[PDB]
């Protein structure tokens, strides 16, 4: 992530052609591990036999009880259980009931034990990639970006001031606050620059019809997020998952209010935690369930409010980075002029005005493309409030 | 009249400006996307290895005795058995996902040990009885026996000396000292009830009597009951109250049963009916015909007010200890408790803390002491100061309790 | 939850009608005053003239007796009221004490006239405060401040409106124990105080002030625009 | 769609060159004055940058095209002016007249004559005109003439002066971040004879201006972070004269010089140390230029300062020697007993409190070889003047008890106790010294070389270790006093006691290990000159490696101070000197990759990586040659530390898949050592995917190999919360893990992170990025581990006092003449900016703000403010001079 | 997005927040474009007009 010089210099053209020298060796360095392997013993006759000692359709089991007489009792899809055999080669030391193994057609026997056993909903919701910039992208929030920081980056990276008091980090963190603030940047600016792994849920995710399979699907999601890395959950739009927990006349409103009345049971209920931190975030706060709101579930609540005419500039500043800019204008014109109008307003701006000047055949953007490009924008929003009563 | 477009004048556009440095620096980032795919598809080398032993012990088994458990070893089945008949076998047997056979003992028996409702395997071919079962526990309520011990002491439930009186006469007492309840001539009562505000401190004085408890406790995980098939949750309920019924004197704590069943209507004609049927299941074998014995049931919910007048009565749940805010002396006890442990000046007060938490539970003061340490660390010190812990209060309370009447004060001094 | 009713309390013992009406002063326009030496002063902010009304009719700055001011914030129509009340007060009690009014006294009247008003159901309460200047009571400088509770209460520097926060925290490191003489000194502390406007156009201040013996001396739009010339010129010395 | 009404210059300028073949022959006039009215009306349609789409130059060309083809060539009778017109208003299209073909026919319009100034009607235009389509004549065509012929023809005669002006041109229009255009256009003509592009372009921007050098000014030393070796070669020395010829910033020279030290000529920059010595100013720059010019990149330098001025100007030169030298021990003395230290912590041995009731009880650990371990409770931590009288008595008893090794081991840690030491050093251990043994003698005089290590003034040039090494006839007084006298003279080059232990080469007694360290202790020594140690080392190597198929006491140990004589220099000549030399059998051209890549410390050299990969990359290679792909990889380490992170992603990225997961004997062995090398400063990545491969430990290889990479693992100083990797597989490491082999090890790695407080820069950057070596006195060691049987006879020599240069710590102290001043400092996480708006914020991590002698860190350029100026190099160095003025009001 | 209760809707608003979210999530997505035309401007919810 180091492309520094951000414009059309050598740097950039010198930078990149080192790493296609390192990808491009990487490339023919395994090239040449494929390529020069003259060895050949396949399994020296041990695994071999056994690849073809288990058939080839391998099917999938589940155990029940364990008679440990090297004959087991399983059960199949159907719940047809079968006196099996354990044909060798497994320690009876990782099997379980309810661990799910590997069985025979002709003889139903055991031959392994299938591992890690996800359902195909949860890996879904596995980040892999990094999507955006570092904190350096966005345009100056600093007094709760050193909030995030103290609970999620700092006690990851160095807990050696914790254990001089002996108090725990924080674990639950909130982001409130109008739209259009910046809420889905400072996860993403998160999920870049960390060390552990990265969970996303949106919203109405966790979700289904199935009456159990709501619930069920919140387990295994903690589940993996323990099991893996001391990592945190992002599980955005918390507004469609809790509202003040009330008792009413519908069916399929209690599977709702259910699922979401464990979600309190996983998180500070028994047992304990473990490593695992949870950033949320709404749009409206008041009205959450307050069981929710609570400390030892949430210890932070941070508001995003709208920006002043200081932090402002470097919006404005960010968003006309890589723009051909015109040295007739002053970005102070928009700014103290009007007090009114959110970050992602800024950015429509940027792209609105550079709209104008291919609309009259330009590259470099003056005034009065921002003259025409702040009414455009601006004309979503009704005209006013109240009249001159006040004074 | 505002048009701006012609094929023509797109070729203005994409020569004007770094026309040396354009494509130079963009396929160069464009196919290196390329390799960071065409390395990985050479790797390939997710390796999900499992199942297999270290190889260096299943040697002997692997090489006839493997070949030798193929064609003699059976691939026999387990049933249940109804009855038998005099003078023959006559057995008939069921599945209950097959059909029901009536077969033929097998030479390998004993003909005495073939009782009824037996779990016995059974060939696959002529279907005959060759061995025996042990009895079918449970699976899960084996995992929801808890078998371990969180630690938490008496000693950090503090604020509460009455609320635990309460409730060391029903649970701990009839335990240790089954006598003056028969030499008076009473008895205990078996069901408790925990309610009121959040964060008051009701899964600690469950987590503490799980401490010094000597004896069976059982955790019980509140949305198991609810299943996906019909009737599977009500079936869950009644081997939850049999396996109790057989050890003496267990301990089972519910949780949030707000969520197993709060109301008993029908005016849609449907809705949550499974629902109730575990729950209408959970009342059956809590009164009714056959008393329970020695079973001890703890409640614990957020919101009393819409739970079902059936689990109301005494009978079921007999006593309602209840939750309140510590008035001084329980909040001037909790700060002793969650900051003794921490680097603190040797001379501070804490009931001048206590003022300021005028209603406030016992999560919030431990979160006042948490924070009054992270303004430690946003200086540079290793002790907490006394203006540390009032910038933490004016952190958690003051910037979410009240906006107006701090700034705008001057009615009340 | 429960306000709806001003005889209602809180569950914690709060009247949030009573509180609310606060929250409507905060939409007015800023008013700021000090008061020194001999002279007191007063300045109001946010004109806003628009190009087709007399401006004669829209004035903040009214005065009940003849050495006593009046400066005031929240909505329009319930400080009329109180104005017309506050001028029959200070001119019946000349009638029934042969004395000129005080500033202390007229202060109690609209205090306690907004205090029985808060009281009684179906009376909506005013939402308005004010400000009331007068070097009346021999030959002293004073100015107090209201409240829509009705708590009146005596300040040395005052800001009310849509912005007093930052202008009460401005004048507390500005204000000095130094007291400021030679007048227009303190005319030019109220102009560097009213600098920080909510868009501080230079031409939106109103500045009247009192030498507490004249009448009032309404400010033209000449001299004090010689005054925040001289505000620039101490401005020169940053660099 | 609203065309047409308005289209006349689609029109007019449509007809007018059409009719210009019908108005060329019989229109004297038409052909030229219709021409003028084309040529200044499609110039002024092109002035303005706020008309991109040009109603002539995109409208002219679809008949203008074939026009000029028949008008320019066709019309063969051009006058003096009509060329004039012609040229000056067709050459203009071009770029857009043709497509990506342009390149080799950016002539056929212009270079028929250039028509005068052409700049006449380029001038307040960006580049529209012709600036861009100036840089595609220096990319394709100045290149192909001057691949081979350079001097040619107008393509390089006028096109120099052309290139002159244009360059001109760059910061003349708007002075804007086209300065660094400039560099883009100098390197891309003439790639290789760029000096001859830059020696005009040196002399122009020393006339162009003086605020706007300094971008400009690290845009080339940017560039200078990596290049071809002979770009590397050329615009470094063009970087020398900018700060001496065009401003003085000139406090810029010694350090970043020493960039062009070993590239250029060793002499140029001794040309510059003379060029120190010219402008010797005041005092302050001239202060802080030769305060690095002893312990922060080289020494040698007390023979040049004894000339005509020793009063005060010239009598720094001992003041920067060792006296200087004892100032900073007053800041392990006074301040750093002040911050966080009395004389014995040792107590991280009693950190191991908490285990014994972990588990029922304790006490079961007997190990003899943990007390080789036992000596680093007072070991390492006694370093910066942990002096201990009594103290040492675990020691004492130990010394006087058993494990002659041991013996050695604990005489060897007194000289780490007493470091940097010159004043009472020897008197420490004169008092433990006369035991008359063999082990105890020949530790502690090899700890006198490490007590007076750093100091090379007159305590010992052939006074103590020389009288210590003619004792021989026996064991490790034969060994063990060449080592610790080449120790403290490894910053110098003196060549006497070089030739007083040569003959130590020349001897022929045959002892392995001792001929093995000599070439280690002439190897710290000399970097450069005096090719009879070359001469020396292989008559040995070819008399006794040549008799023999056996250990690498002969291969880890012989070759290595022929790299260390050899280091630095990516001239590829001293590969020619070295494998032509030692020519022979496969297990003694084991030594083939050892020159080769010690002389390639680090650059940008891909070509060489490539070559450590393809030749010996797998193979399969049953038990012959794989320590020479494990010695392979060893050059693969270096040549990756420099780069500045370019290629240290790159690296992890390489040597996380490729070995360590689809690999054999040169992956699952040694490959871990890169991370015991690359980095020392600890940051999760690398630190985790460690114990991926630890915690699986493997068992069934030779499991050393695996906790070899246990051990330097906590090669990373800067002590951190890695404790809880190091005590929790400790405490799976006392049982499993078995006590006998690694107990010393777990310890070793345990005690090491939390050396002392302080003193944590052993990673080979000063300033910024120069080198400052380390690397002779480190690359021992990784050299020495990657076996066995050395963590118990052999390698206890090593493993103590391998490395030994670390340069004090921190950036806090002030030294304004009675130094007193302490300042306001304000740390922060270090820069990025490259080209950006005008004042760049230096750094980002505002929070942190001490006064004086705080920390160092990983990425810190700690800056100051309160109008201090802190005028004196302005990259920073640990001993600022700080002068003051305040002259804005 | 109305109150809670039993008045609103939850499950009009549960569809919609996926609709304000697969455009605008921790995914951006590129090269898919949408267009919404009805009337009642002022009664559409102030978090996808944004
Ligand atoms: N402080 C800021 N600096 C820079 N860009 C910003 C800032 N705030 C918002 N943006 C712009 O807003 C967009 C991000 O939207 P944001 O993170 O505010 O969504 P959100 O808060 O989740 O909105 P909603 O709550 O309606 O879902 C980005 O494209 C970014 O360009
Ligand atoms: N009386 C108390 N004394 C000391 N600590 C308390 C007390 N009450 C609460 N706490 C602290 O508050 C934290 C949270 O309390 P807990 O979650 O047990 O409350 P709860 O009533 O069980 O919440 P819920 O009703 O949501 O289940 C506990 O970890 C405990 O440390
Ligand atoms: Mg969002
Ligand atoms: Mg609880």
């Amino acid at each position: 992530p180091l492309v520094t010089p951000h414009t059309q210099c050598r740097l950039k053209l010198l930078k990149l052609e080192r790493i296609k020298d390192y990808l491009l060796m990487e490339e023919e360095f395994i090239r040449n591990q494929e390529q020069m392997k003259p060895l050949e013993e396949k399994q020296e006759e041990e695994r071999s036999k056994v690849d073809d000692l288990r058939g080839t359709p391998m099917s999938v089991g589940t155990l029940e009880e364990i008679i440990d007489d090297n004959h087991a009792i399983v059960s199949t899809s159907v719940g047809s259980e079968h006196y099996v055999s354990i044909l060798s080669f497994v320690d009876k030391d990782l099997l379980e009931p309810g661990c799910s193994v590997l069985l025979n057609h002709k003889v139903h026997a055991v031959i392994g034990v299938l591992m890690d056993d996800t359902d195909p909903l949860v890996t879904v919701m596995k980040v892999e990639k990094a999507p955006q910039e570092t904190y350096a992208d966005i345009g100056g929030l600093d007094n709760q970006i050193q909030e995030i920081k103290e609970s999620v980056e700092l006690p990851l990276t160095h807990p050696e001031y914790y254990e001089e008091m002996g108090i725990k980090p924080p674990k639950g963190v909130i982001l409130y606050g109008p739209p259009g603030t910046g809420k889905t940047l400072l996860a993403k600016a998160v999920a870049n620059q960390t060390s552990a792994t990265f969970l996303r849920v949106v919203g109405s995710e966790l979700i289904q019809k199935y009456l159990g399979d709501g619930p069920k699907l919140v387990r295994e999601l903690f589940r993996v997020a323990e099991e893996h890395a001391p990592s945190i959950v992002f599980i955005d739009e918390i507004d469609a998952i809790g509202t003040k927990r009330y008792d009413s006349n519908s069916g399929g409103e209690r599977e709702i209010q259910r699922t979401m009345l464990e979600l309190l049971n996983q998180l500070d209920g028994f047992d304990s935690r473990g490593d695992v931190k949870v950033i949320m975030a709404t749009n409206r706060i008041e009205t959450l369930d307050p069981a929710l709101i609570r400390p030892g579930r949430i210890d932070r609540k941070i508001e995003f409010p709208l920006p002043d005419e200081k932090t402002k500039k470097r919006i404005f500043q960010i968003h006309t980075s890589r723009m051909t800019l015109a040295d007739d204008v002053t970005l102070d014109d928009l700014i103290m002029a009007k007090d009114d109008l959110s970050g992602a307003d800024i950015k429509a701006i940027c792209t609105e005005a550079g709209l104008m000047a291919l609309r009259e055949r330009r590259m470099k953007v003056t005034n009065e493309d921002f003259k025409k490009s702040k009414e455009n924008v601006l004309y979503k929003k009704q005209e006013g409030t109240p009249e001159g009563l006040y004074l | 009249p505002i048009r701006a477009l012609d094929e023509g004048d797109i070729a203005l556009l994409k020569t004007y400006g770094q026309s040396t440095y354009s494509r130079q620096i963009k396929q160069v980032e464009d196919d290196i996307q390329q390799l960071l795919k065409k390395i990985n598809e050479l790797t390939g080398i997710k390796e999900s290895d499992t199942g297999l032993a270290p190889p260096a012990l299943w040697d002997l088994a692997a090489d006839k005795q493997t070949l030798q458990s193929e064609q003699p070893l059976q691939v026999a089945r387990c049933t249940k058995i109804i009855n038998a008949d005099s003078e023959d076998p006559k057995y008939i047997i069921n599945v209950k996902q097959f059909a029901k056979f009536v077969v033929d003992l097998s030479d390998q028996v004993a003909p005495t040990d073939i009782e009824e409702g037996m779990r016995v395997g059974v060939d696959r071919n002529k279907y005959q009885i060759h061995i025996p079962l042990p009895p079918k526990i449970d699976p899960t309520v084996t995992m929801m026996q808890v078998e371990e011990k969180p630690d938490v002491t008496y000693s950090d439930v503090g604020g509460c000396k009455e609320q635990i009186e309460k409730l060391r006469e029903v649970v701990e007492t009839p335990l240790l000292h089954p006598e003056r309840f028969v030499n008076l001539g009473i008895e205990p009562p078996k069901g408790v009830l925990l309610f009121g505000p959040p964060g008051t401190g009701k899964t600690l004085c469950a987590r503490a009597v799980a401490n010094r408890t000597d004896a069976c406790f059982i955790r019980v995980i509140g949305s198991e009951l609810v299943q996906k098939y019909v009737g599977e949750g009500a079936r869950m309920v009644r081997e939850l109250f049999e396996m109790a019924r057989t050890k003496k004197a267990c301990l089972i704590f519910f949780d949030e049963i707000d969520a197993i069943g709060g109301a008993r209507f029908d005016d849609g004609a449907g809705g949550d009916n499974e629902v109730q049927r575990t729950m209408l299941e959970l009342i059956n074998q809590l009164d009714g015909f056959d008393p329970r014995g020695n079973i001890k049931v703890l409640m614990a919910t957020n919101r009393p007010d819409t739970l079902d007048p059936a689990l109301m009565r005494p009978g079921r749940l007999d006593r309602k200890i209840e939750f309140s805010l510590p008035d001084l002396e329980g909040r001037t006890h909790i700060f002793k408790i969650h900051a003794r442990s921490m680097s603190v000046e040797r001379d501070i007060r804490f009931e001048l803390l206590a003022r300021l938490c005028p209603n406030s539970t016992g999560a919030e003061i431990r979160s006042v002491c948490t924070e009054a340490g992270m303004f430690a660390i946003r200086a540079r010190r290793k002790i907490a100061t006394e203006k540390d812990f009032l910038e933490a209060v004016n952190k958690v309370i003051k910037s979410y309790a009240k906006f107006s009447a701090t700034p705008r004060y001057m009615t009340y001094n | 939850s429960y306000d709806r009713a001003i005889t209602v309390f809180s569950p914690d013992g709060h009247l949030f009608q009573v509180e609310y009406a606060q929250e409507a002063v905060k939409k007015g326009s800023t008013a700021v005053g000090v008061r020194g030496r001999d002279i007191v002063v007063l300045g109001v902010e946010k004109k806003s003239v628009a190009k087709l009304q007399d401006e004669r009719t829209v004035r903040k700055i009214c005065a009940l007796d003849d050495n006593v001011c009046m400066a005031f914030a929240g909505l329009t129509a319930d400080a009329r009221i109180v104005i017309n009340r506050a001028r029959v007060e200070c001119q019946s009690h000349r009638l029934t004490v042969e004395d000129p009014v005080t500033v202390e006294y007229i202060t109690r009247y609209i205090a306690s006239l907004k205090q029985r008003y808060t009281q009684s159901n179906g009376r909506r309460p005013f939402g308005i405060s004010a400000l009331i200047v007068g070097f009346d009571f021999d030959g002293t400088p004073r100015l107090y401040q209201t409240d829509p509770s009705g708590t009146y209460h005596a300040w040395k520097a005052n800001a009310i409106g849509r912005g007093a926060k930052s202008v009460r925290e401005f004048l507390e490191k500005n204000y000095t124990d130094e007291a400021i003489e030679t007048d227009d000194l303190t005319i030019k502390l109220v102009i560097k105080a009213l600098l920080e406007v909510v868009q501080s156009g230079g031409k939106n201040i109103e500045l009247a002030v009192m030498r507490r013996d004249q009448s009032l001396k309404i400010l033209n739009p000449e001299e004090i625009e010689k005054y925040v010339a001289e505000i620039e010129k101490e401005k020169e010395e940053n660099e | 769609m609203e065309e047409g009404g308005r289209d006349k210059a689609p029109v007019q300028p449509q007809q007018s060159p059409a009719a210009a073949p019908g108005g060329t022959d019989e229109k004297p006039s038409g052909k030229e004055r219709r021409d003028a009215g084309d040529k200044d009306k499609e110039q002024e349609l092109s002035e303005e940058d706020k008309q991109l789409q040009d109603e002539l130059e995109m409208l002219v060309e679809r008949l203008g095209e074939k026009d000029t083809s028949l008008y320019r060539p066709a019309l063969e009778e051009l006058r003096r002016q009509i060329r004039s017109s012609t040229t000056s208003m067709t050459s203009v299209p071009k770029p857009l007249k043709f497509l990506r073909p342009h390149y080799g026919k950016l002539k056929e319009i212009y270079e028929n004559m250039a028509p005068g100034e052409n700049k006449r009607f380029a001038a307040d235009i960006i580049s529209v005109l012709a600036m861009t389509m100036s840089g595609e004549r220096e990319c394709l065509k100045y290149r192909l003439v001057g691949s081979q012929e350079e001097l040619a023809s107008w393509g390089h005669e006028y096109v120099r002066h052309l290139a002159g002006e244009v360059a001109k041109e760059w910061q003349e229009l708007d002075d804007a971040e086209k300065v660094q255009r400039e560099p883009l256009l100098t390197l891309v003509k003439e790639i290789v004879p760029y000096n001859m592009a830059h020696n005009a372009e040196h002399e122009a921007c020393d006339l162009l201006m003086e605020i706007e050098q300094v971008d400009m000014l690290e845009k080339d030393i940017d560039e200078n972070a990596y290049a071809k070796v002979c770009l590397y070669l050329t615009s470094c020395v063009n970087y020398v004269p900018e700060p001496e010829n065009s401003a003085l910033l000139r406090c810029a020279l010694g350090v970043f010089r020493k960039f062009s030290r070993f590239p250029e000529a060793l002499r140029l920059a001794l040309m510059l140390n003379d060029m120190e010595l010219v402008e010797d100013i005041f005092t302050s720059c001239k202060d802080v230029v030769v305060q690095k010019q002893m312990a922060f990149m080289l020494g040698r330098h007390g023979v040049f300062l004894e000339l005509s001025e020793d009063v005060e100007e010239y009598e720094d030169l001992t003041e920067i020697m060792s006296n200087v030298q004892l100032n900073s021990n007053f800041l392990a003395l006074a301040r750093e007993l002040d911050i966080m230290e009395p004389k014995v912590p040792d107590d991280i041995y009693k950190t191991h409190l908490e285990n014994n009731r972990f588990g029922g009880s304790g006490s079961q650990v007997d190990s003899a070889r943990m007390n080789l371990a036992s000596s680093f409770v007072n070991g390492f931590v006694n370093a910066a003047f942990g002096q201990d009288k009594l103290l040492t008595d675990d020691g004492n008893k130990w010394l006087y008890k058993n494990k002659d090794h041991g013996m050695l081991s604990a005489a060897a840690s007194l000289g780490m106790i007493l470091l940097w030491d010159v004043d009472g050093g020897l008197t420490q251990i004169d008092k433990y010294l006369y035991s008359s043994e063999d082990y105890i003698k020949s530790g502690a005089l090899l700890a006198c070389g490490i007590v007076n290590s750093g100091v090379r003034n007159e305590c010992d040039p052939a006074l103590a270790l020389l009288s210590d090494y003619v004792l021989h006839n026996s064991n490790t007084m034969r060994l063990g006093s060449i080592f610790g006298l080449g120790l403290a003279y490894a910053g110098s080059n003196r060549e006497d006691v070089l030739t007083l232990l040569l003959p130590v080469m020349g001897d022929s007694k045959s002892s392995m290990e001792v001929a093995g360290v000599t070439a280690l202790a002439c190897g710290m020594i000399a970097v450069g000159s005096c090719n009879g140690d070359v001469t020396s080392t292989i008559l040995q190597t070819i008399m006794e490696k040549s008799e023999t198929e056996l250990k690498d006491t002969y291969a880890r140990w012989l070759p290595l101070g022929l790299g260390l004589n050899h280091l630095g220099k990516g001239e590829a000549i001293e590969a020619i000197l070295a494998a032509l030399e030692v020519v022979s059998e496969p297990f003694r051209s084991f030594a083939n990759t050892l020159v080769d890549v010690c002389a390639y410390a680090g650059s940008g050299n891909v070509l060489k990586v490539q070559q450590l990969l393809h030749i010996c990359s797998e193979h399969f290679d049953s038990k012959e040659k794989e320590e020479d792909k494990d010695k392979k990889e060893k050059k693969d380490k270096d040549k990756k530390e420099a780069p500045a992170d370019m290629g240290a992603h790159q690296g992890v990225a390489v040597l996380g898949i490729a070995l360590i997961a689809m690999g054999e004997e040169i992956g699952a062995e040694m490959a871990l050592r890169t991370f015991g090398h690359l980095l020392r400063y600890g940051e999760p990545t690398l630190r985790r995917a460690v114990p991926l491969a630890l915690a699986l430990i493997s068992v069934s290889n030779p499991r050393l190999n695996i906790l070899d990479t246990l051990s330097k693992f906590s090669h990373d100083a800067d002590p951190e919360v890695s404790y809880n990797s190091i005590f929790a597989m400790g405490m799976v490491g006392s049982g499993t893990n078995n006590a006998r082999l690694a107990a010393m090890l777990r310890q070793l790695a345990q005690y090491h992170a939390k050396d002392p407080n302080n003193l944590f820069m052993v990673r080979l950057a000063q300033g910024l990025t120069h080198l400052g070596k380390g690397t002779l006195t480190l690359c021992p060691y990784h050299s020495d581990r990657q076996l066995m049987s050395q963590v118990a006879v052999a390698g206890l020599l090593t493993v103590l006092v391998s490395f030994l240069d670390v340069r004090n710590i921190i950036l806090g102290k002030s030294h304004y003449v009675l130094y007193g001043l302490v300042a306001a400092m304000q740390p922060r996480m270090l820069v990025t900016f490259d080209e950006e708006l005008r004042p760049l914020p230096v750094s980002v991590r505002v929070g942190q703000a001490v006064d004086v002698v705080g920390q160092a860190g990983k990425p810190k350029t700690i800056t100051g403010f309160q109008t201090h100026t802190t005028p004196v190099l302005l990259a920073h160095g640990e001993r600022a001079e700080l002068a003051t003025e305040e002259f804005l009001p | 997005r109305l109150e809670g209760g039993s008045g609103g809707d939850s499950e009009v608003q549960r569809t919609m927040l996926e609709l304000l979210n697969q455009l605008d999530g921790f995914e951006a997505t590129k090269n898919i474009k949408v267009i919404m035309a009805t009337n009642r401007i002022d009664i559409l919810d102030s978090a996808l007009l944004r």
